[PDB]
């Protein structure tokens, strides 16, 4: 009964990060030690577990959002941190338990002169509270004068692309995240380890 | 809602926005620079319109907001480099015509050949071929004949381009509201918001003019001890009281006078402190150099090289396979790209300025997180001055022996500290009125000084008086030497490499006394010492966030250039060349010419 952790690791597009993806894992095994072997992963921090303990834990759901975002900025996506990707993005919650998974994606998501798909929000009046998600594209009156979805004098688009090619710097570089949420609630736990 | 944080948030987009269209015009300048070709020509082109179409139109916003409301300094730093609209106030046409002389310049310089006389299809290039005549050849005739076909069948070509870049540049000077190019480059080192560390443009000329009348003496001597060392060198041809003959001083200008170590060393039995036959034994590369400049670096607590250093720099000269510009440049592309362009020898020239291009890498790594606008050194003589740090330890004796290219048991004499002082000299002290000259008649160009058919007429008129060098042949207004030269042909201020030689000793200085250094300045090696590591990179990661006056007082402790640090370094070769001088001709009378 195993799950489709393939289908979210090995997908073929990833979402931009203003827009990440949630699949919910429910009714099968899940081996989350032969996932950490399963590739090197830049990125493999969990914080309210250990991979090794999980695979004797049991949850109702597991929850996996995926985007894509530049390997400086994988470190927002962290209890308690702030920046671009943590206050405008995908913010984590501070009492999160779950693990961060995240590996360099370069050779699948840059190209040679650029590839300019993948966004990311650059101004919003406040910041996200924990796994909200704002997909709206109203221009930011960043003045006094009121704008009116036209880019002008303090008027600005509020996303941006990433531009990834594969001659940049690894801080650079697109990285694929998946973020593991493990919930537990007052129902049969049908996600378990062996 | 206040003008500060709407300027912050309009440099937020312009950072973002801003780093991919640079990136990208990057990109295309290392296409055409490492594989001249017309389709990269037009690439480069392309991406540079870009660019410029891009920064006009920020620009023009940037302007609207007062710098009288922002005190945030970051923040009105990174404004004022947004005040002018830059490149692109000169219309389609002349803007493209401005292009095309640039690219062609700039192709000429690095792919123009010149033949024999005596072989009708041998065909020269300037690198490697001419520049392998004019730094080994000890023949008056074959160094002459380089220097001359050089500047007669390249340089005439650039001589009407030339002339209408200065215009083109001067009209677009004159937009950005200076009064010509040389003031808009003498810009650079401009300060303007911060009381008590203020720099006018004006300024610059006059320390520069202040500064170079302390080194004349120096110089004076330098000068009167290699020329009587030419005179045996080249019997019949030296004046014992003139100029140097322009052809016989190490390279295709006398830019340096390196190349006349091995004609006019001091003790000349003593162990060699050219490592250049020590590096060719051990079987060096290219790779090795470089590799060894990186554990220099390390050795102070600074960063490795990038891998993509490593994987996309040109370290050697692609072959005849594609046409580069073997010109030793260091590349700060953008998005954590760093790159060095350069056609590497064998030789301690090359290992030298290995060190000193990483040190520019290590300073454009070091400020890379600071906002897109402040990417920059404190100013262009910074710059271009934390290489020559770096190279004035590597070249010690001391740190030659501890990498392997002396003798595990050579001995320092008072002999060969004058050996390397002397050798040290020429470079250093040597390039600094050849610096000075070049410039001077740029920005006397630039501001109108000298009528079309005097350009050459004053050339050589001022290397005689200043340089104290002389031309072989007479000259024409058909030639047009300064542009004979990378910089001017490809259009790079040049005054960087007269301000960046005082700063180094001025640095090196606060360095050794970092690493708490035992001696004289010139003993001084600060590798393995973190503290000197650490003192420099607090200075490199500033960028250009701090302007240059108080950026170098927090390192040196004085707000402007100052040449005592260089002087007193040199001062037991000047008491030296002194006594050497005793019974020679010292100065130069500029009316004795090769010719008659
Ligand atoms: C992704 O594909 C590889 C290659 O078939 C496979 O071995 C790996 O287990 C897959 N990853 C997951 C999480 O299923
Ligand atoms: C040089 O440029 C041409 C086009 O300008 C390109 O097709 C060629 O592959 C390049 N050569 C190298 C060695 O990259
Ligand atoms: C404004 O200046 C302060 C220090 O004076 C600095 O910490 C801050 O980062 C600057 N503003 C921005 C948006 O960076
Ligand atoms: C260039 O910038 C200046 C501000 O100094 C502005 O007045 C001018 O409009 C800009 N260029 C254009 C597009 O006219
Ligand atoms: C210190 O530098 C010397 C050469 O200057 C070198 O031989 C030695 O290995 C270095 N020592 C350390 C601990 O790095």
């Amino acid at each position: 009964n195993l799950c489709p952790f393939g289908e979210v690791f090995n997908a073929t597009r990833f979402a931009s990060v203003y827009a990440w993806n949630r699949k919910r894992i429910s009714n099968c095994v899940a081996d989350y030690s032969v996932l950490y072997n399963s590739a090197s992963f830049s990125t493999f921090k969990c914080y309210g577990v250990s991979p090794t303990k999980l695979n004797d834990l049991c949850f109702t759901n597991v929850y996996a959002d995926s985007f894509v975002i530049r390997g400086d900025e994988v470190r927002q996506i962290a209890p308690g941190q702030t920046g671009k990707i943590a206050d405008y993005n995908y913010k984590l919650p501070d009492d999160f338990t779950g693990c961060v998974i995240a590996w360099n994606s370069n050779n699948l998501d840059s190209k040679v002169g650029g590839n300019y798909n993948y966004l990311y929000r650059l101004f919003r009046k406040s910041n996200l509270k924990p796994f909200e998600r704002d997909i709206s594209t109203e221009i930011y009156q960043a003045g006094s004068t009121p704008c009116n979805g036209v880019e002008g004098f303090n008027c600005y688009f509020p996303l941006q692309s990433y531009g990834f090619q594969p001659t940049n710097g690894v801080g650079y570089q697109p990285y694929r995240v998946v973020v593991l949420s493990f919930e537990l609630l007052h129902a049969p736990a049908t996600v378990c380890g062996p | 809602s206040t003008i500060e944080e709407q300027a912050k948030w309009f440099l937020d987009k312009f950072n973002h926005e801003a780093e991919d269209l640079f990136y990208q015009s990057s990109l295309a300048s290392w296409n055409y620079n490492t594989n001249i070709t017309e389709e990269n020509v037009q690439n480069m082109n392309n991406a540079g319109d870009k660019w410029s179409a891009f920064l006009k139109e920020q620009s023009t916003l940037a302007q609207m907001y007062p710098l009288q409301e922002i005190q945030n300094l970051t923040v009105k730093l990174q404004l004022q480099a947004l005040q002018q609209n830059g490149s692109s106030v000169l219309s389609e046409d002349k803007s493209k015509r401005l292009n095309t002389i640039l690219n062609t310049m700039s192709t000429i310089y690095s792919t123009g050949k010149v033949c024999n006389p005596d072989n009708p299809q041998e065909c020269l290039l300037l690198e490697p071929g001419l520049n392998e005549i004019m730094a080994n050849s000890l023949d008056y005739n074959e160094r002459l004949w380089a220097w001359e076909s050089w500047r007669s069948e390249v340089g005439k070509q650039l001589r009407p381009l030339y002339e209408e870049y200065v215009v083109l540049k001067n009209e677009m000077a004159r937009a950005n509201h200076y009064e010509d190019y040389g003031d808009y480059w003498r810009g650079d080192y401009e300060v303007n918001g911060v009381d008590g560390y203020d720099y006018s443009r004006g300024q610059l000329i006059e320390d520069v003019e202040h500064t170079f009348e302390e080194i004349k003496p120096l110089y004076e001597h330098l000068h009167a001890y290699v020329r009587a060392k030419l005179m045996n060198a080249y019997p019949s041809y030296i004046s014992p009281i003139g100029c140097l003959p322009a052809h016989l001083l190490g390279d295709m200008w006398g830019r340096f006078w390196t190349n006349l170590y091995s004609l006019t060393v001091p003790f000349g039995q003593k162990p060699n402190i050219d490592v250049t036959d020590a590096m060719v034994d051990q079987a060096w590369d290219a790779q090795r150099i470089f590799k060894e400049a990186e554990k220099f670096f390390v050795s102070v607590g600074l960063p490795n090289m990038t891998q993509g250093f490593w994987e996309y720099s040109m370290l050697t000269d692609p072959g005849n396979v594609q046409k580069a510009v073997c010109h030793p440049t260091a590349w700060d592309l953008g998005k954590g790209d760093f790159r060095i362009l350069m056609c590497t020898k064998v030789t301690m020239d090359d290992f030298l300025t290995a060190h000193h291009e990483m040190g520019h890498i290590q300073y454009d790594m070091a400020y890379a997180a600071q906002p897109f606008l402040l990417r920059n050194g404190a100013n262009e003589g910074f710059h271009e001055a934390v290489g020559e740090i770096m190279s004035l330890s590597a070249a010690t004796p001391k740190h030659l022996k501890s990498i392997g290219l002396l003798s595990p048991d050579f001995q320092e004499d008072n002999e060969t500290e004058i050996n390397f002082l002397l050798k040290q000299a020429l470079t250093i002290v040597g390039t600094l009125p050849f610096t000075y000259m070049l410039e001077k008649w740029r920005w006397m160009v630039f501001k109108g000084e000298i009528p079309k058919d005097q350009w050459m007429k004053k050339w050589w008129e001022m290397k005689r008086e200043i340089v104290g060098v002389v031309e072989p042949v007479p000259h024409d207004e058909t030639y047009c030497d300064p542009a004979s030269l990378f910089h001017v042909s490809n259009d790079y201020s040049f005054i960087r490499y007269y301000t960046r030689t005082l700063y180094q000793f001025q640095f090196q200085e606060a360095l050794c006394q970092a690493a708490k250094h035992e001696g004289p300045l010139h003993k001084c090696d600060i590798s393995n010492s973190t503290e000197a590591g650490q003192k420099l990179f607090n200075m490199l990661r500033l960028g250009k966030s701090e302007p240059w006056t108080l950026a170098l007082e927090n390192v040196v402790g004085a707000k402007n250039m100052n040449v005592r640090p260089l002087l007193n370094y040199f001062e037991p070769l000047f008491t030296w060349l002194k006594d050497q001088n005793k019974n020679s001709f010292v100065g130069w009378s500029t009316d004795w010419s090769p010719y008659a």
